[PDB]
């Protein structure tokens, strides 16, 4: 209610930017399969783009829109560099981490929590 | 005389206090709650709207040539709505003395940018953003410092929690250094400490 | 105070001797759990009992600040003797 | 002149390990054929030379045994088979050896000491010295 | 006060001598010929290298190394459970866990040190109140395992009774000072 | 049940399973992800070795503190083996050559050995015994070593029966001696290949799987008395897979036919060797066998693993064998290999 | 005289050689690195044994992790320790290296370097003295002592 803004005036002038990020994204992937020698297809890349892009669409305030598109700028930073490295562009795909069910009863099988 | 206890100035009080007035009085639009400690220690706090006049003042004003940041902090208050109370400590080095300039922050109301008045401010920023998240405003780069490159938080706030979310070590599946969720050998012991008995009147919270 | 158990471990004086079914008995294969011979209860127990004059006394360890805090025992009891906290020398009045 | 009385003092450091034998077993297994006053023997057959003439960290040096607790520790020689009783002074602790300032003796203190162990048996494995704090119930042997 | 490390008074004083001799500094090397000679001098010295597990370097008795938990000298445990050293370590490396001995003692039942998180700081043996834990001499106890170095109520014990010769004698050396 | 098997914790490392396990091909190529995949979820795994200790030192991580036992052992000394399956639960058995010495031959490594296992497991008195036999492990097969792996897949039931005995298919991997055995066919200029590798199908698994499908069957209340197909999926024709190696390790492609008796004698003089040899003659004949149709049988699936195909793995195995000029090539610039059913 | 005998011999040999030329690597992070260079000074000489510094992994045979590691700094350790050509050793220096020290409980620490490469010997100390440095590199000669790897090959 009658709060600043940055870098928005409302939802659609973010939205801009977000789909500016997500192109950038889409061609940077490709090019980081390559350099750092990436075991991958970049078909799937660009799934988990889209996927961690997801992860926040349930947002409605344009503030958090504007600081996710600052880090997401960030992370391309580091990620068009090669400041990062293998390690850390596979962490996003929890190669190692068994899935977490979702289920009442495997976890009632292992565990007390929910 | 008493040699247990720590002397005590006058001159340096008033000093600094018609220093306070000073600034109060010549710097209106932003000022709040100017104050001088016990230990002889300025401190002027501000409204972020005048984050750039106020260091610029008092860099390059006359009577107040602080040109050299010592610090540039931040404290993480959840009480406060405004949760982070950034800190500037300054000194002069022509009257040899120094000061502190704060103003208030949340995780979505940042802050214009200093080093336009200290190129010393460029990491302490950085590094303010990397620990707490408080976005600067025409930074140059703004990216992490401390962290690591991946990293989901913003650590030294209260709200995270000290053994971290995420935890480190090599797997010859993959032949890489894998992050997994944290799983301790051993839970840190945190202690109660804090004696239910009124040890200071005077900073005594009245209900 | 070092006898074994039927699975053939040592005894601490913490009775601690791993189940004949518990898995963590691996560890001491081509090895062995250190375990202390000398026994305090034993040891303070083979002690004699300190005859005094009084009936307030002071045990310090021996040493002064070497030792324990100076505490104080009553001896006014027959029933038993007194006994130190900190150390478990014990004493007693004629 | 100078020469020749370094040379004697050569000459006398070759012909004070016994002999040959002595030497070359001296030379070969501490790199030192330094000549100091016998401090003291140990229990196991440590040395312990001294020659305060030198500077202040080659003035007290061990010869260590050949035979410890059955190890052959003719070449394989390590710095934790001093005991305490000369940890202190080897270390420069104190001027007082346990020759004419032995320690105080006690009941508990082991009377053979032990060289470090970590890769053979006889090391130490560490585990919980407590008990089953939850004790489950133990149903019974009939039915019904 | 200060001074100025690398500012001449002034210059416009020359002549053929000093140009001979600036000129006699180049042309000759002179003024490494120096640094040759210290590099020289140096090799004539006695070196301050010893054969380290015969000869050893000085220690004092306040040095801090490994631990142990000691005794009276009825042979009775120290240690009584107050649980201090824990609550001032300062890398949490200290569980206790107590009981009494059925002699009706305060005494633990527990008292672990994880070595890989002590920070060596001396604050445990100047917090007992009885001289039970200390600090004691040796500095040559690395292993191959990081298991040993996770020690419990037995292995202090054991360092106790193996090292009281030199730590009795250290603490009769160092008390006065604390 | 003793109270500390009882499993505890978010299933990763520092928790427990109760899955105390000796796992006595530990030092090999399978072993390590088994052992990996054990430390991962918490579980103590008894390592015997006869190795120097400088190739148990990648097993000596995997594992948080405690978790890991190593003991020195010797297949021809018992109780170097009731002694490691004392404390356990189950018992893993990984142990194989592919070629034989002088103190050891294939009965002396498929037979006898698990006989002994399995009779100190069920006189130690532990619940489960995990054999790890092959896919064309026959009697009436044509290699010492798959006769001799079928003979202790039997003999093994008849010592210690409620047994799970996984029959893998050829195994690729980082470090196997598939893959790498036929990307190292460019030393010399031209690959043989019997038959020009048609009439010959081969259906390769990857070591994730098997690992992942031994770690789920310890722990399964199933598979007390199943045999399992441990084959992976996309059935592939020899020929067709080579070149698939040889695109993707971009280097070249000469085949030619070559009957089995000269490549016999080839293999043979190869291992001719103190060393580990390069071919030999049960190495050709396992190459030049098809897999069975293993669909009689339950496979990973009825275990709780979805097969990973070779195209998406393969370039983590084969990028080391590339040039540069090539090193810098992506998984999909290579015709990926043409499957079959038959 | 015999073929076990030999081969005993051979491998007593190539360990004295392994043993007597081991080059540690110029890899120090935080305090302990300091009395890593007071082992490199003139008291306790290690080039006396025959050990020197070299920069490069791949000229190394020994890497001494003494200091601090981090979430950042364990991929760049293990991208060394694999460019590191076997054999090769590891020797955790200090309580933080060892397991996780004084930053045990923090979030961007690795609570042993255990975790990331395979440890031969551990040092402990806050930081060592280089005479226990030292006397874990003397370990580490007694550990290459006993090897018996051309035994085993010969038992194969
Ligand atoms: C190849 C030709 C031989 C090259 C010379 C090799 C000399 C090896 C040698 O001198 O052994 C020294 C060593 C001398 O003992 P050491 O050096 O190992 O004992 C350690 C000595 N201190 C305590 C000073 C560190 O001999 C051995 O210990 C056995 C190993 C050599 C075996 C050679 C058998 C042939
Ligand atoms: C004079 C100075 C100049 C010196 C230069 C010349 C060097 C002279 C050295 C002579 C001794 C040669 C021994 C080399 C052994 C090195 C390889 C090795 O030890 O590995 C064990 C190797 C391998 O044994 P393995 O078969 O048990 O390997 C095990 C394999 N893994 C690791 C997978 C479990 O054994 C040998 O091959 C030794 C015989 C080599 C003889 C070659 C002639
Ligand atoms: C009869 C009439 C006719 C007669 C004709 C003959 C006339 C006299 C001729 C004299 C000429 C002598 C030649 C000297 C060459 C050196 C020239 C020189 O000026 O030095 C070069 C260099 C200068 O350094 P810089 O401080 O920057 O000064 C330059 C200012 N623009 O300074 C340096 O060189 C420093 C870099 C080199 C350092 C290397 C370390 C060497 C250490 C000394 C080794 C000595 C042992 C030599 C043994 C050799 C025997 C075979
Ligand atoms: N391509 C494959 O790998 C396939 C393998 N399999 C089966 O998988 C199992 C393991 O495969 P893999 O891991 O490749 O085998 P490896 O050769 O990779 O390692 C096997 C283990 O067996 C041990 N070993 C071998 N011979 C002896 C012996 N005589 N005495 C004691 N220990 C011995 C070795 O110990 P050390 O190395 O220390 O001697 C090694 O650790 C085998 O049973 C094999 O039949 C089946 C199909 C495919
Ligand atoms: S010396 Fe310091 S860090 Fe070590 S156990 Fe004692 S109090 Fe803890
Ligand atoms: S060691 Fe000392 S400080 Fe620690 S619990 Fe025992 S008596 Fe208290
Ligand atoms: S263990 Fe101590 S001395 Fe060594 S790096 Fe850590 S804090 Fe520094
Ligand atoms: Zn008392």
């Amino acid at each position: 209610t009658s709060v600043k803004p940055i870098f928005s005036r409302d939802l659609n002038e973010a939205k801009r930017r977000v789909r500016e990020l997500y192109r950038a994204w889409y061609r940077e992937v490709p090019n980081t399969v390559h350099l750092m020698q990436l075991d991958i297809t970049v078909k799937q890349g660009r799934d988990k783009v889209r996927e961690m892009f997801m992860k926040n669409a349930h947002v409605t305030d344009p503030r958090v829109v504007d600081l996710l598109v600052i880090k997401g700028k960030m992370e391309l930073q580091e990620t068009i560099k090669v400041w990062k490295q293998r390690t850390h562009v596979m962490r996003f795909f929890h190669e190692t981490e068994t899935p977490r069910p979702k289920d009442f009863l495997s976890k009632f099988y292992m565990g007390h929590d929910p | 005389k008493r040699p247990t206890v720590r002397p005590r100035s006058d001159v340096t009080h008033k000093q600094l206090s018609a220093f306070g007035e000073y600034v109060a009085e010549i710097l209106p639009k932003y000022v709040q709650q100017v104050q001088v400690s016990c230990l002889d220690e300025l401190e002027i706090c501000i409204h972020p709207d005048g984050v750039i006049p106020t260091l610029t003042f008092l860099r390059d004003h006359t009577n107040a040539q602080f040109k050299s940041l010592a610090d540039l902090t931040a404290v993480d208050v959840p009480t406060r709505q405004n949760r982070f109370e950034i800190v500037y400590n300054l000194l002069s080095l022509r009257f040899n003395s120094r000061i502190r300039v704060k103003t208030y922050a949340d995780e979505l109301t940042p802050i214009d940018s200093i080093v336009s008045v200290h190129i010393a401010a460029n990491w302490y920023e950085r590094e303010v953003w990397d620990m707490f998240g408080v976005f600067f405003f025409n930074h140059p780069d703004l990216r992490r410092i401390l962290t690591d490159y991946g990293f989901e938080g913003h650590p030294f706030r209260k709200d995270f929690p000290l053994t971290g979310y995420v935890e480190l070590r090599y797997d010859d599946e993959v032949k890489r250094v894998v992050a997994e969720p944290v799983e301790l050998a051993q839970e840190f012991r945190k202690f109660d400490l804090n004696s239910p008995w009124e040890a200071f009147p005077a900073y005594r919270q009245p209900p | 105070g070092v006898q074994v158990s039927p699975s053939g471990e040592k005894i601490t004086h913490t009775g601690q001797v791993y189940d004949e079914k518990d898995y963590r008995r691996v560890r001491f294969v081509d090895r062995q759990k250190e375990v202390n011979e000398n026994f305090a209860i034993d040891l303070i127990a083979q002690q004699p009992v300190n005859e005094v004059e009084h009936r307030i006394i002071a045990c310090d360890g021996g040493g002064g600040a070497l030792g324990h805090p100076k505490v104080y025992i009553n001896l006014d009891k027959e029933t038993k003797t007194g006994t130190c906290g900190y150390c478990g020398l014990q004493f007693k009045q004629h | 002149m100078e020469l020749v009385e370094v040379l004697k003092r050569g000459v006398q450091q070759v012909t004070g390990h016994g002999g040959l034998r002595g030497l070359l077993r001296v030379f070969f297994r501490a790199n030192d054929i330094r000549i100091g006053t016998l401090v003291g023997e140990d229990k196991y057959g440590n040395k312990y030379y001294e020659d305060n003439k030198q500077f202040f960290g080659r003035h007290r040096w061990v010869i260590y045994t050949t035979e410890m607790n059955g190890k052959n520790t003719f070449w394989d020689v390590d710095g934790s088979m001093v005991p305490p009783e000369w940890h202190r002074w080897l270390h420069c602790m104190t001027d007082d050896p346990p020759t004419t300032n032995p320690p105080t003796a006690r009941k508990f203190i082991w009377t053979n000491h032990k060289f470090n162990v970590s890769a053979t048996p006889e090391q130490y494995v560490p585990y919980s010295t407590t008990r089953k704090k939850i004790h489950e119930w133990v149903p019974p042997s009939t039915p019904y | 006060t200060y001074k100025y490390v690398n500012k001449k008074e002034q210059e416009s004083e020359v002549d053929m001598k000093s140009a001979t001799d600036n000129a006699a500094r180049i042309l000759m090397w002179t003024e490494l010929i120096r640094g040759l000679g210290m590099t020289l001098s140096y090799l004539f010295r006695e070196p301050a290298t010893i054969n380290y597990p015969f000869e050893k370097g000085p220690l004092s008795p306040r040095f801090r190394g490994e631990h142990a938990l000691r005794r009276y000298p009825s042979g009775e445990e120290r240690c009584i459970a107050c649980k201090l050293c824990e609550a001032i370590c300062p890398a949490q490396a200290i569980t206790i866990e107590a009981e009494p001995r059925a002699d009706g003692s305060r005494r633990t039942t527990r008292y672990d040190i994880d070595m890989t998180k002590c920070i060596y700081c001396g604050f445990c043996q100047e917090a007992c109140p009885v001289d039970a834990i200390v600090e004691g001499p040796n500095f040559e106890f690395s292993t191959e395992t990081h298991e040993e170095l996770l020690y419990n109520k037995e292995k202090l014990l054991n360092n106790g009774d193996k090292w009281e010769a030199e730590i009795a004698a250290n603490i009769q050396a160092d008390y006065l000072y604390r | 049940l003793h109270h500390a098997v009882i499993p505890h914790g978010k299933g990763g490392r520092s928790s427990v399973s109760g899955v105390v396990a000796t796992v006595f091909g530990a030092t090999g190529f399978l072993g390590r992800y088994v052992v990996n995949h054990l430390g991962r979820m918490g579980s103590q795994v008894i390592i015997p070795y006869r190795c120097d200790v400088y190739d148990i030192m990648h097993l000596r991580l995997m594992g948080d503190l405690g978790q890991l036992t190593f003991l020195e052992w010797d297949a021809r000394d018992k109780d170097s083996i009731r002694k490691a399956v004392q404390h356990s639960n189950v018992v893993i058995n990984l142990i194989g050559r592919e070629w034989e010495t002088r103190n050891f031959d294939f009965e002396d490594v498929f037979v006898n050995i698990p006989r002994a296992i399995a009779q100190a497991s069920k006189e130690a008195g532990v619940e489960r015994f995990i054999h790890v036999s092959h896919l064309n492990a026959s009697m009436k097969s044509s290699s010492k070593s798959l006769r001799s792996k079928a003979v202790g897949e039997k003999e093994v039931r008849s010592v210690f029966p409620e047994a799970i005995i996984i029959r893998p298919s050829d195994i690729f991997g980082r470090e196997d001696r598939f893959l790498n055995h036929f990307a190292n066919y460019r030393w010399f200029l031209a690959v043989p290949l019997v038959s020009l590798g048609f009439k010959t199908v081969k259906q390769p698994v990857y070591v994730a799987d098997v690992s992942k499908g031994i770690v789920n069957a310890t722990k399964d209340p199933d598979a007390v008395g199943k045999t399992f197909a441990f084959t992976g999926p996309n059935r592939y024709l020899l020929f067709h897979l080579v070149k698939y190696i040889f695109g993707m390790t971009h280097r070249t492609f000469i085949p030619y036919p070559l009957p089995l008796f000269v490549y016999s004698w080839i293999g043979k003089l190869f291992g001719l060797s103190p060393f580990e040899p390069w071919t030999t003659k049960d190495k050709v004949e396992r190459i030049h066998i098809s897999d069975v149709m293993p669909t009689d049988l339950p496979g990973l699936e009825d275990l709780g693993v979805q097969p990973t195909p070779l195209e998406l793995k393969s370039i983590e195995v084969l990028r080391r064998h590339r040039t540069y000029r090539w090193l810098s090539s992506e998984i999909e610039e290579t015709k990926p290999a043409k499957t079959v059913n038959y | 005289s015999r073929a076990e005998y030999v081969v005993t011999k051979l491998d007593d040999l190539i360990n004295w050689a392994r043993r007597s030329s081991l080059w540690p690597m110029t890899f120090g992070l935080a305090c302990c690195a300091v009395e890593m260079m007071h082992m490199a000074a003139p008291r306790y000489d290690m080039d006396r044994f025959g050990v020197v510094f070299r920069a490069s992994p791949r000229q190394a045979d020994v890497m001494i992790v003494a200091g601090t590691l981090t979430n950042k700094m364990a991929p760049a350790l293990r991208k060394v320790y694999d460019q590191m050509p076997e054999p090769r050793y590891v020797v955790s220096m200090g309580s933080c290296a060892n397991g996780g020290g004084y930053y045990h409980y923090s979030y961007s620490v690795v609570r042993g370097c255990d975790r990331i490469v395979p440890v031969d010997i551990y040092v402990p100390g806050c930081p060592p003295t280089a005479e226990a440095l030292l006397y874990g590199i003397l370990q580490l000669q007694r550990k290459i002592k006993r090897e018996q790897k051309l035994k085993i090959w010969y038992r194969r």
